[PDB]
């Protein structure tokens, strides 16, 4: 097997195929984290480009444990791989120390991993940015994981397609007082900038932190919210 | 479970001036029976050395095929036969070499220095030896040592010269002390296969023993 | 097997006898028990002949080749020490060996003694062997400092007469080296047959 | 050229460049001839000095009682491969107490040869040899390449000049089967002579006999024991 | 194997002018049970060579497809070459050795027989690679009851034809089985020779017990 | 496409290796020896050339004893053929190690001779090696064959010669061992002509300091010449 | 595992990395050593330390064993790693063999560690 | 493009590994179309069968695949990657069986597929 | 492009590896070898081209033995054929050990198409050079045949024809009332058309290699002997005029 | 532990007790000895369950790919040469005797056995286990050739009950298969419906 990293410092000082990953980063699809006051919300847009997918088959909004689920921007089979690697590292740490694991380790673990993958010889960066939703100690969490393997920790974010207007509007319209359902109407409407055409309760995924856990918005849930913001 | 069975066997081996004569019984047994009564525990090794090798019979035969492959090797890296001192050098590395699992063998080398002279190396399973002008070995040896010692190494004599040994005083000797190892021994018996080593090359003989 | 060394204002002393057997049937009885390392450097051999051999064999070996590298004869607390390396990395799968390292270095006169168990003691008088004690006790009377070269040679010759009278492995002949600082010389080898008709 | 770096890329036409330099290589070694007789095998073998000061190269390799080789190309390959084949015959021997079939070693020679053509970054090993045999079924005159392809030839030549000795066995290729040994190695000497130039005739020094059959260890034939078969043959015709 | 569990019992083989004749009976013991008794322990390997043995069976079916795969790799070639009975005996030979010495041996004693060349083999190969050749050859109990027959036929007649030993081989199973525990009377003789290997199936011994009587 | 682009084991379109090529050229910038093989025994003789005063010439060290009946003469770089020396005097050990006797000059020669071509960058266990030696090397020694001199090439070819000259001035002093030699020539005249050659084809005046001589007889041992010995075979040229 | 050979020869018979660490040597700051008769004396040019700077930290002598000791022209990190080679080293070979060093003696094991990284991949 | 992008699979300037649109472009090499239709309560797979040469065996050229009993397959490519993928996939399957106890749902073993394919 | 024609693992712009299409021609100018499987057997025919007379006959074979009823039939470099009659008698061997019985032909040839187009997924080796045909007969499956290409993919066949004259070789086989005839007249057949697609003018004289697997062998593949061999020969020959 | 299997001319009939033990206590009355390997491949373990039980699943799992691989039914020869080499390779470590009994298109119904060291042989009727030594001679002296499917099973289940009386490690109740070209037929035979031997003393 190669041994040679396939990411290498440019002649300027920077790492040119992290940039590259960022760039289809910002070709993937929008996900939008709030930090309420009791809870993190995690939505996405899950369009289909022809009515013969099933939706339901696949999803992209993934509990790594009970209280702790995940969204990304990007690449999904890459995604899906940091899924089975944040189980396993969650579980690990499960049978180490039989307690819920805390979700900025999680965080730094993944991250850890990511970053390798930018180091090591014959592999590449995944094209893949996440936004990590959970819930303990008590408080909730939210964090995103970077390309570069960076992690920043963040109470209200915007990521994928129209990263910006998400970002800015966001930033227009985030309180630290707000209540778990008024989150959700945010990140809901949080994605409605950067969507393009009629919303179902099939073309976005939602899901949810609390005290309670983590879980995802039944299709049920997610068209009542639909109907009440539009 | 045991690896090792004794199969019996005596051998022998005298240095004279310019000859040396390798003697072994031929029969081959186990416990209180005869595997075979032909097996002449002499083989070839050079034109002018003789192996001869005693105890465990699948030792015996894994003896010769590794020297003979060390044999060969060596003639084809260095382009030239023996010299019989390096041939005791490499049969102690190679009973060395298992010293955790030793060959059950009990070995003497005999046939021409460099300078045509007698050349008898005397060897232990374990990797020890010595040159000797005379050694025998096997179950009856040391039955049939003193009668070397005695007879060819003067031991135990009083005035009269030590003459120099010939060829029929050797044969005879060898004929009659394995005479006397069959009338004694139960692993001897059967035949007598008798070499002789000189410059012309080795010859060949082989004397009828006791039968029981 | 009874072997005897000692230094001494002239150099070192160096005796030995040449029996072996095999059980209880003596197999020979003009085995050399001391190697001759180098010129200016001999080993005894004392116990197990095929371990003593070949691990003397390999310290002349290792020493050809440390003065092949260095330009350098090497010392005897070196060889000793490289010796007790190599015997202590297979203690305890059944070795049997006792050597005392004898020769002529930059410090001048080296006695140690190595076995299979890792012992390695420098000292001015040793001897290795089951009649070993039999050499002692006339050696202790005999030795001194002050020697010159003709009674050491005939207090070791007597203490392996002794020691071959008086222990059943002990036999042969005796075989005396003297190390200087020119290097070894061989003494004699004489007969203990010889020597008991001298000695009465 | 962009298709003669490494042996696993290949041409629009199908060929493979490295493997014919490396038959070039072979080319670029000096001439053997390798003839077989009813009863014996001889390789008669061109040595060359590379300085007056300097002995005459080696070409003739001995490796059991049946089995000897003669070189071309490369000599570390050469003794490389044979060492290899030396210690194949040494495991037939000491395994199934019988020489080694010469058919089925050069069969395993070409096995071996078949690896380095089809691995990335790894070169054939550039030497052609010519195999004297004998086993039950009779003498053998086989060839090598390092394109992994064994030939049986009643009569073979390779090496420098190797053309003109090819054309002399073929013109006379009826008569081995029938010609003695003498005969056989008259012809060979003939063979290798005709590699020559024109300015420069068969002595002791530069040729080299390898023999094997009945009765008959291969046995090589150097300097001095070359010479009474150099008795006997014929001065050049004009 | 550390331990044989179904054995097999004497083999017993001997020379005759143009072949050898090798028989064995068909009786894989539980140890003392007799188990299997339609089981061949007397099997083919060429036109030139054949094998019995005595002991484990599990063992010497593992030989069987080695021993077929190695044959089969002779003639796949097609060069002309055929394993010699002596080259057979070497390879056994190497093998039981290497086996005995990784302290895993295969537990079977071998009698095995040829014709080649004009020339008759007979080779024996024990549990510890002590291997030999000798004109009579016998296994276990055989080796202790058959081959003193079989040496004082050769004695007196070192030269046999093909029914005188057949008669000798008929005769030492009838003492074999007149006196081994883990017999039967049911047994199998094959017989190499130029025109190849044959076996031959359904034979057993007439019994004599007319000494019960003489109480 | 530049040279720097093709892998060591490359051939050449006449079919060599590139880097074997690259060492036979860095044979000719080594310093001139010349060993000569005589009835009376083999005879080397290196030059060290100084290039500096203050480089000591004890320091500069050419011929090399293998062992107490073979020794060494150098062209080429000095740390390769520190590593090939140090294999050479390690055989000889082994094979008194094992046979109990020294071997022939020719087994040293091949065994030293096998290790050139063992190179390459593909499948290398560690321990292997990226580029061939520069080093050309004389062996003379005494042997049951009588005195021996062999050359050996970063080639793996290794040749009998009466009388070889390797380095920068190979050639010159080659057609000079040429028009010096016979058959019946002495050690002595072997000795007084090396130095002669040597003598001309070196840039410097010969002296005792910037040279290196060293005989191989039967019956003796390897000998090193002393400075002074050197100044009175010196004292007759 | 990284094999790239960095050293490879040069059509003219050069080496060119061992050339251009020759130059960053010669960048290096100046050593000299003078060999007495009971004494060996070395002296480092030492370079305008920083006013805010250790001046033992910066150190260009060095001991490898207590009867032998150095300094360096080059790299300070490399001849770091070679000095904790060159003590290793000593304590091996004071294990092995009861004795200290000779100066001969880890000069040349220093000297072959260095002609070692000249001749591998990766390196 | 940059560096190697087309060769192997490393990002493009604009973040696309081109070897996987030549994977796609390789795909309809072999010139077939399959159609899959799940009905109410069937699953059906239509391709192509093109035997041009009547010397090829018609049972041999065939692109309908049998994971298991269960599992059936259809399959778009050149055949030699075909063979691959489905013995892969019939491997997969054997190996859930032997890990698991049960007969692996389709869902799972088209995502154990597709991660392979990552 | 520059580039896309230099590994076997990387794609054309159209999809296409240039690498396979190099060793099809690589088989393309071989010598034409064809192989017919009829209702009792499977016969193979080889041209095999005397590009000198200093080798012996037997030299340069095409027809191997795989297994004891599986027969082989090669075109192209003759070292790749080798090495992969060398991987199928392994796969034939290791099929007898694990298993105890004859490996169907499907099977094999499978397992030998898994070990060719395995090395066309890497730049690191080559795709073998050769193109070739396994036959085999059995009283359960009767007679059956198969096709691998260095591309590695398997293909059931009555008959087919590689080399320099497959589609001429292949025409003529297809001109046979076949299903029902039989092998000794297949032989001659096969004869007939080896000698038909032979180019005299632009090749040197050649050799008729042949060989069978079937009934008449009990299902055993032998080359043909020399008799029926000279038989074909001259029924070919006589054709021709 | 008692374990059987008759070939008849048509296929095989299989019979076992269904009593597994651990020293004197019995662990289960009612363990079901007849293993399905395939469709119409079934086997009869006897001594350790664990190593029993591994085996059977593995040789299960490895034909049910090779059939897959092939794309044919499994040879009855075939998956007794699996067990041959799993018990010879194992046998060490393994207490197992397996009788396999099946049927194949290609050659009708066939019975192989596995004993302890890894023996394979075919044969028309096979015994084995714990209780199979106490029923040789009835199985010498009752067993016809050329015998019919449903007096297999009646000789299954006389020889079966015959072991159940004598062997105090063959207990619990009577299964039987049958596995012919209609498949595999199952049955319980307990209580009464085992046959009764007269024991009076």
């Amino acid at each position: 097997g190669y041994s040679f990293s396939l990411t290498t410092f440019s002649p300027s000082g920077k790492l040119v195929q992290i940039e590259y990953a960022l760039a289809a980063v910002a070709g993937g699809a929008p996900s939008v984290g709030i930090k309420a006051a009791n809870g993190v919300v995690l939505a996405t847009e899950k369009k289909q480009k022809s009515i013969l997918y099933d939706e339901r088959s696949v999803h992209k909004v993934e509990p790594i444990t009970k209280h702790i689920g995940l969204v990304y921007s990007g690449m999904g089979p890459d995604y899906r791989v940091l899924v089975h690697r944040a189980r396993k590292l969650a579980q690990q740490y499960y049978l180490v120390y039989q307690e819920p694991i805390p979700t900025a380790q999680l965080v730094q673990r993944v991250a850890s991993v990511m970053q390798e993958y930018t180091q090591s010889g014959g592999v590449r960066p995944f094209g893949v940015s996440l936004l990590i939703c959970g819930w303990n100690e008590g408080r909730p969490y939210l964090f995103q994981s970077d390309p570069s393997g960076a992690y920043f920790a963040w109470k209200a974010t915007a990521m994928g397609k129209n990263y910006v207007n998400g970002k800015t509007f966001l930033e227009k319209r985030y309180n630290e007082d707000l209540e778990l359902e008024d989150a959700i109407h945010t990140a809901i409407l949080t994605l409605k900038e950067s969507f393009e055409g009629q919303m179902t309760e099939d073309n976005i995924e939602v899901g949810i932190c609390n005290e309670a856990g983590f879980r995802r918005l039944t299709p049920t849930e997610v068209k009542d919210y639909l109907a009440a913001i539009a | 479970f045991s690896p090792y069975v004794f199969n019996g066997g005596t051998i022998l081996a005298i240095a004279g001036e310019d000859f040396a004569i390798v003697a072994s019984d031929t029969r081959l047994s186990e416990g209180f029976s005869i595997h075979t009564r032909d097996s002449p525990k002499c083989y070839k090794l050079t034109d002018k050395t003789v192996i001869g090798c005693s105890g465990f019979h699948g030792d015996c035969l894994t003896l010769t095929k590794i020297i003979e492959a060390r044999l060969k090797m060596y003639k084809h890296s260095n382009n030239k036969a023996m010299t019989t001192g390096a041939i005791a050098a490499m049969l102690s590395t190679i009973l060395y070499s298992r010293r955790f699992f030793p060959y059950y063998v009990y070995n003497i080398i005999g046939g021409l220095d460099e300078e045509g002279k007698g050349a008898v190396y005397s060897f232990d399973p374990v990797g020890s030896y010595q040159r000797d002008s005379f050694k025998a070995g096997g179950s009856a040896s040391a039955m049939l040592q003193p009668l070397l010692d005695n007879q060819v190494g003067f031991k135990n004599m009083q005035n009269v010269e030590h003459v120099p040994l010939s060829l029929d005083r050797a044969m005879r000797l060898v004929k009659d002390v394995f005479i006397s190892a069959a009338e004694r021994d139960v692993y001897t018996g059967d035949a007598l296969r008798i070499c002789i080593v000189t410059k012309e090359g080795i010859r060949e003989e082989t004397v009828s023993l006791r039968k029981d | 097997t009874t072997t005897l060394a000692f230094k001494f204002r002239h150099g070192v002393i160096v005796a030995a006898d040449s029996r072996a057997t095999a059980g209880a049937y003596i197999a020979s009885q003009t085995v050399k028990k001391v190697i001759e390392i180098n010129p200016y450097l001999l080993g005894t051999m004392a116990g197990g002949a095929a371990d003593c051999s070949f691990w003397e064999r390999l310290l002349a070996r290792q020493c050809r080749i440390y003065e092949l590298r260095n330009k350098e004869r090497i010392s005897v607390a070196a060889a000793s020490k490289l010796l007790a390396n190599m015997v202590y990395q297979y203690k305890g799968m059944g070795l049997s060996m006792g050597t005392m390292i004898c020769g002529w270095d930059k410090r001048g006169p080296g006695l140690y003694y190595v076995d299979s168990e890792g012992n390695r003691i420098s000292g001015a008088t040793f001897s290795v062997g089951s009649g070993s004690v039999y050499a002692y006790g006339v050696m202790d009377r005999g030795y001194s400092y002050d020697l010159e070269v003709e009674q050491a040679y005939d207090l070791a010759r007597r203490a392996i007469y002794q020691a071959t009278y008086r222990d059943a492995y002990s036999g042969g002949a005796v075989n005396l080296y003297h190390v200087r600082e020119d290097g070894w010389i061989r003494v004699s080898s004489d007969n203990v047959a010889d020597l008991h008709e001298k000695y009465s | 050229n962009q298709y003669d770096n490494d042996v696993t890329v290949w041409s629009p036409q199908g060929r493979i460049h490295q493997i014919e330099y490396a038959m070039e290589a072979v080319k670029q070694g000096s001439a053997t001839v390798g003839l077989k007789s009813k009863t014996h095998a001889v390789l008669v073998a061109l040595k060359r000095a590379q300085s007056e000061l300097a002995a005459h190269q080696k070409k003739i390799l001995h490796v059991d009682n049946h089995i000897g080789i003669s070189i071309a190309g490369l000599t570390a390959d050469a003794r490389l491969l044979c060492n290899f084949m030396r210690q194949e015959c040494l495991d037939s021997r000491f395994v199934f107490d019988r020489p080694l079939p010469v058919s089925r070693l050069v069969s395993l020679i070409g096995s071996k040869t078949q690896i380095p053509t089809q691995r990335y970054g790894r070169r054939p090993y550039g030497v052609g040899l010519l195999i004297a045999g004998y086993d039950d079924m009779g003498p053998h005159i086989f060839q090598t390449c390092p394109s992994a392809n064994y030939f049986d030839c009643r009569a073979m030549s390779i090496g420098a000049r190797s053309q003109s000795a090819r054309t002399y066995l073929e013109r006379h290729m009826s008569e081995f089967m029938e010609c003695n040994l003498n005969e056989l190695v008259k012809h060979g000497l003939r063979a290798l002579r005709e590699t020559l130039p024109a300015e420069q005739d068969l002595t002791t020094k530069n040729v080299s006999i390898g023999i094997v059959g009945k009765d008959l260890e291969f046995t090589i034939y150097d300097d001095d024991d070359v010479s009474p078969f150099l008795e006997g043959l014929e001065e050049r015709p004009q | 194997t550390q331990n044989p569990m179904v054995t097999g019992t004497s083999v017993l083989g001997v020379k005759f002018e143009g072949g050898v004749v090798i028989a064995a009976d068909m009786l894989g013991s539980y140890g003392s049970l007799a188990r299997f008794r339609n089981i061949s322990r007397i099997m083919r390997v060429n036109n030139s060579t054949m094998l019995g043995a005595s002991g484990d069976y599990a063992d010497f079916q593992y030989l069987k497809q080695v021993l077929g795969q190695m044959v089969i790799d002779e003639e796949l070639l097609g060069d002309g070459h055929s394993y010699s009975p002596r080259a057979i005996h070497s390879w056994l030979t190497r093998a039981m050795y290497s086996r005995r010495s990784k302290m895993n041996p295969l537990w079977n004693t071998m009698v095995i027989g040829g014709y080649a060349d004009g020339e008759s083999f007979l080779g024996y190969v024990d549990m510890l690679g002590v291997a030999y050749e000798a004109p009579s050859l016998a296994t276990g109990y055989g080796a202790y009851l058959a081959q003193p027959l079989l040496r004082e036929v050769l004695e007196k007649q070192p030269v046999l034809s093909q029914t005188e030993a057949r008669d000798l081989v008929e005769r030492c199973m009838r003492v074999l089985y007149y006196r081994d525990a883990r017999s039967y009377n049911r047994f199998q003789i094959a017989t190499v020779t130029e025109k190849g290997v044959e076996i031959e199936g359904p034979l057993s011994t007439e019994t004599n017990w007319d000494i019960a009587h003489m109480i | 496409r530049s040279e720097y682009d093709r892998g060591v084991n490359t051939f050449s379109p006449e079919g060599r290796l590139f880097q074997v090529e690259y060492a036979i050229e860095a044979i000719k910038l080594g310093s001139t020896a010349i060993g000569i093989q005589t009835s009376e025994g083999v005879c080397l003789a290196v030059e060290k050339r100084i290039t500096s005063p203050l480089m000591e010439p004890s320091s500069i060290e050419k011929i090399v004893e293998i062992d107490a009946h073979i020794g060494c003469a150098m062209s080429g770089l000095i740390a390769d053929a520190k590593t090939l020396i140090d294999k050479a005097r390690v055989e000889t050990q082994n094979h008194w190690f094992t046979y109990n006797e020294t071997m022939t000059v020719e087994s040293v020669t091949q065994a030293v001779s096998n290790l050139a071509l063992q190179f390459g960058e593909e499948d290398a266990d560690p321990g292997a090696m990226s580029r061939p030696f520069g080093v050309a090397l004389l062996f003379g020694g005494v042997d049951e064959k009588g005195p021996q001199l062999f050359h050996m090439d970063p080639s793996g070819t290794f040749v009998q010669c009466d009388a070889r000259a390797i380095g920068s001035a190979s050639e010159g002093a080659q057609s000079s061992l040429q028009e010096v030699y016979h058959k019946s020539m002495t050690l002595k005249e072997a000795i007084k002509s090396s130095l002669i050659i040597l003598k001309q084809v070196m840039e410097e005046k010969l002296n005792a300091t910037n040279i290196e001589l060293a005989t191989v007889q039967p019956g003796q041992n390897f000998h090193m010449f002393t400075k002074e010995e050197l100044e009175e075979v010196i004292k007759d040229i | 595992s990284y094999d790239r050979a960095i050293t490879v020869f040069s059509p003219d018979g050069h080496l060119f990395q061992v050339e251009y660490a020759q130059e960053a040597v010669k960048k290096g700051s100046t050593a000299v050593g003078v060999r007495g008769r009971d004494i060996v004396v070395l002296g480092v040019e030492k370079k305008s330390v920083a006013k805010l700077q250790d001046e033992r930290t910066v150190r260009k002598i060095c001991a490898l064993d207590d009867n032998v000791c150095m300094a360096f022209a080059g790299l300070t990190a490399d001849a770091r790693i070679v000095i904790n080679r060159a003590r290793v080293e000593c304590q091996s070979h004071r294990l092995t063999v009861e004795d200290p060093v000779t100066v001969e003696y880890i000069t040349r094991y220093i000297a072959s560690l260095k002609q070692r990284y000249t001749q591998s991949n990766g390196r | 493009s940059a560096g190697f992008d087309r060769h192997i699979t490393i990002f493009s300037p604009e973040g696309r590994l081109y070897q996987v649109e030549y994977a796609f472009k390789a795909i309809n090499q072999g010139g077939l179309t399959s159609v899959a239709v799940r009905g109410k309560d069937c699953a059906v797979i239509v391709t192509q069968k093109k035997v041009p040469d009547k010397l090829l065996d018609s049972s041999t050229v065939t692109h309908l695949f049998k994971i298991t009993e269960n599992i059936g397959c259809v399959m778009t490519g050149m055949t030699a990657d075909s063979r691959s993928q489905v013995q892969r996939a019939r491997y997969e399957a054997a190996n859930w069986k032997y890990k698991y106890g049960y007969e692996i749902p389709v869902d799972m073993l088209c995502k154990r597929i597709a991660d392979i394919s990552q | 492009g520059t580039g896309y024609d230099l590994s076997a693992s990387t794609f054309s712009p159209d999809g296409r590896v240039f690498q396979v299409e190099y060793a099809m021609k690589a088989v393309e100018n071989s010598s034409t070898a064809i192989g017919i499987r009829c209702k009792d057997g499977v016969v193979f025919g080889v041209e095999k081209l005397v590009l000198s007379k200093l080798y012996e006959e037997g030299s340069n074979k095409r027809l191997f033995n795989v297994d004891r009823h599986v027969g082989m039939a090669v075109a192209g470099l003759l070292a790749d054929a080798r090495s992969l009659a060398d991987i199928a008698r392994e796969e034939a061997s290791n099929f007898r050990s694990n298993f105890g019985y004859n490996i169907p032909l499907k099977h094999l040839a499978d397992r030998v198409a898994m070990y060719v187009h395995a090395y066309t997924l890497y730049s690191a080796v080559r795709p073998f050079g050769c193109s070739f045909m396994l036959g085999s007969y059995s009283v359960n499956d009767g007679a059956q045949l198969y096709m691998i290409d260095p591309s590695g993919v398997s293909y059931g066949y009555w008959g087919c024809a590689i080399g320099k004259a497959r589609q001429a070789a292949k025409t003529e086989i297809e001109k046979l009332q076949m299903k029902e005839m039989t092998c000794r007249d297949i032989v001659k057949e096969v004869a007939k058309i080896i000698y038909i697609v032979h180019d005299e003018v632009k090749d040197k004289a050649f050799e008729l290699e042949l060989s069978w697997v079937g009934e008449l062998t009990n299902g055993r593949h032998e080359i043909v002997p020399k008799d029926i061999r000279e038989e074909a020969e001259k029924y070919a020959k006589e054709s021709l005029k | 532990t008692t374990i059987m299997a008759v070939q008849f001319d048509g296929g095989v009939v299989l019979g076992a007790d269904s009593r597994t033990t651990t020293g004197s206590y019995i662990a289960n009355r009612v363990t079901d000895k007849l293993t399905p390997i395939h469709d119409r491949i079934f086997c009869c373990r006897s001594g350790s369950a664990a190593d029993t039980q591994a085996v059977a699943d593995a040789v299960t799992y490895q034909l049910g790919f090779h059939s897959i691989e092939l794309n044919e039914p499994p040879l009855v020869h075939t998956a007794a040469s699996l067990f041959k080499e799993m018990c010879y390779r194992y046998r060490e470590d393994l207490m197992a005797g397996i009788i396999i009994a099946g049927w194949d298109p290609q050659e009708g119904g066939q019975v192989y056995s596995v004993p302890m060291g890894g023996m394979m042989v075919r044969q028309s009727f096979a015994i084995g286990g714990s209780g199979s030594s106490y029923i040789y001679g009835y199985v010498d002296a009752t067993y016809r050739e050329g015998m019919t499917k449903e007096e297999c099973l009646q000789f299954t289940a006389n020889a079966l009950a015959l072991a159940m009386e004598r062997d105090g490690s063959s207990g619990g109740v009577i299964r039987l298969a049958a596995i012919a070209e209609s498949g595999v037929e199952r049955q319980v035979l307990l209580g009464d419906q085992i046959p009764k031997f007269a024991v009076a003393t």
